[PDB]
């Protein structure tokens, strides 16, 4: 005899009739009803505990939303943001931040029962902001909007952190403050922030790799997610590698700024990014063919007679080294800089 | 193993063995050695990049609440289209009656 | 493809109600302008 | 007391998790 | 601090009325737009580059 | 889907108010012998038990 109940009373026809019209698009219904009828609390609830906001958020339908938005006493509004953030209604979003709650970018970023969706709770998780929001779901628009008016992830400090605000964090909780963690840090690790956020998109994403690395290994719980973090990270390189089209593009990609680089010993580039693509283990991104063409170059390096010979070739010359090793010996000794040394 | 990530090895591994002999430091075998425009190429492939990755969403399959989104749209299309075909029918037919008992 | 039906709807729901709004105006002037004749 | 209103907070995110599951489920031709 | 700022500018309210016509299928707007406005742009460009 | 600790300990534990609190500081572990005892080995394998 026991039931969920989310609202544990009965509705008005008044209320029925609104919150019908709200959900299923019947927009001179909600005109009349907000123009010409007094007697009706806009916010009235159905049966599950979500307003008419959210049912006009939650079934795309902008008329009803912004005709919602002039009232001035509205609840949910941020959770009609975040709702409408997740599903991925740009009109909608682009509507509700005209808000006058989000006027100067003011809650977009970094208690006061804002973003709840009922009497006891929020929809997704306590920091998970806008942008947060936004970049986990691969919304680029809504991520350059937000970053447009603003709102930046804020990094998670050390794991061994000792701070004023670490320590009353893990001391209150020490479940939600990992779930934070990795909540900012599937946040940051996004190709949609990692390619809007910073000026130089490869080097933050083979750092952020490193870091989750790291992290995976010092944190021996929610290991197989830091895993997965850095795995993206990684494929962000090598998809941003792999749509290269000219000799500069791959040059910028591989190699950093060449102008306010060292260019190297000879007329090789510089290697010093793909020295440490090695040292973090980001190997699709050397075994890429762009990268591979590069390294025969480098590796071959004025003998392009030999590349293209067969192996029954390159034993020959294995074994003329094998036989005449003081002659090359000395003649590197006593006399580089020739046609053979 | 994938079969993709059996090439990947092995080219990781060959391109370790290529950088350790990228350096100057050895120089001969084992016996004898006792002896801007920048910037601009970035915003054009994070570009790129961009409109490949709304491509490739859009490539995605189709679930069903996207096509609950399109019904939502037809029933409030067909809202306001009754709704309007009915007050230009009555909001035309009051003044002309009121013209037509002029006669 | 499911974008591009979503599309059509807008673009004919835009038609439909300019379409509409458009044949009552200008039935309306008319109207009201033989209707100052009596 | 505070176990059936955190059951009720659990049961009401677990019915709105159900729904977004079957909402990423495949369209069939019905 | 940084974004990617792909057109470095702000739009006027009859450009971006323009764009919103042209991306979601609003045809008399726009008809209207490029019969009886002459200090338009038809060029005008979006926040991408579009 | 469980954010908090008194989440965690509401589903792994029953209603602790009204549970024996065990020997030590300990949680009361009747639920998890009866989850071992039924053999629903993912709700012992998941990382918040």
């Amino acid at each position: 005899a026991y039931m969920f109940s989310d609202r544990s009373t009965s509705l008005s026809i008044e209320e029925e009739r609104f919150l019908d019209a709200a959900e299923y698009g019947n927009i001179p219904v909600v005109r009349k009803m907000l123009e010409e009828c007094h007697s009706l609390n806009v916010n009235c609830v159905d049966y599950m505990g979500q307003n008419a906001l959210q049912l006009a958020v939650a079934n795309e339908h902008l008329e009803i939303t912004e005709l919602l938005l002039k009232k001035e006493n509205l609840s949910r509004v941020g959770d009609a943001l975040l709702l409408a953030i997740s599903k991925g209604y740009v009109r909608i979003v682009e509507a509700i931040l005209s808000h006058p709650a989000f006027a100067e970018g003011k809650r977009l970023a970094t208690q006061d029962d804002f973003y709840a969706y009922d009497e006891d709770g929020t929809r997704f998780s306590h920091d998970v902001t806008p942008i947060i929001l936004a970049a986990h779901c691969q919304e680029y628009e809504i991520v350059h909007t937000l970053l447009r008016k603003g709102a930046r992830i804020e990094r998670p400090h050390d794991y061994f952190c000792k701070c004023n605000d670490c320590n009353q964090k893990q001391k209150h909780d020490s479940f939600s403050h990992s779930r934070s963690r990795i909540n900012a840090y599937k946040g940051l690790a996004s190709p949609a922030y990692l390619s809007l956020s910073s000026e130089d998109p490869v080097m933050t994403a083979l750092e952020l790799s490193n870091e989750l690395a790291v992290l995976a290994n010092i944190e021996k719980e929610f290991k197989n997610d830091y895993k997965k973090l850095s795995m993206q990270c990684k494929d962000f390189v090598v998809g941003l590698l792999d749509l290269c089209r000219n000799t500069e593009e791959v040059e910028a990609i591989l190699n950093g700024d060449v102008e306010t680089l060292q260019s190297g010993d000879h007329g090789r580039p510089n290697l010093s990014r793909l020295k440490l693509a090695i040292k973090y283990e980001v190997k699709k991104f050397v075994a890429h063919p762009n990268c591979q063409q590069q390294l025969l170059s480098i590796w071959y390096e004025n003998l392009s007679g030999l590349r293209q010979q067969t192996m029954a070739v390159k034993f020959l010359v294995v074994l003329a080294v094998a036989i005449g090793l003081p002659f090359l010996a000395l003649i590197y000794w006593f006399a580089p800089c020739s046609k053979m040394g | 193993e994938i079969e993709d990530d059996a090439d990947v090895e092995w080219k990781f591994a060959r391109a370790k063995l290529w950088f350790s002999y990228f350096e100057e430091g050895r120089t001969l075998p084992v016996p004898f050695n006792l002896v801007r425009q920048y910037q601009k190429i970035m915003k054009r492939l994070i570009k790129r990049y961009t409109t490949q990755a709304q491509i490739d969403k859009e490539s995605d399959e189709v679930n069903e609440g996207e096509l609950k989104e399109i019904k939502q749209d037809i029933s409030s299309l067909r809202y306001e289209l009754l709704e309007e075909k009915s007050q230009n029918t009555e909001d035309l037919a009051e003044l002309i009656r009121e013209l037509g008992e002029k006669l």
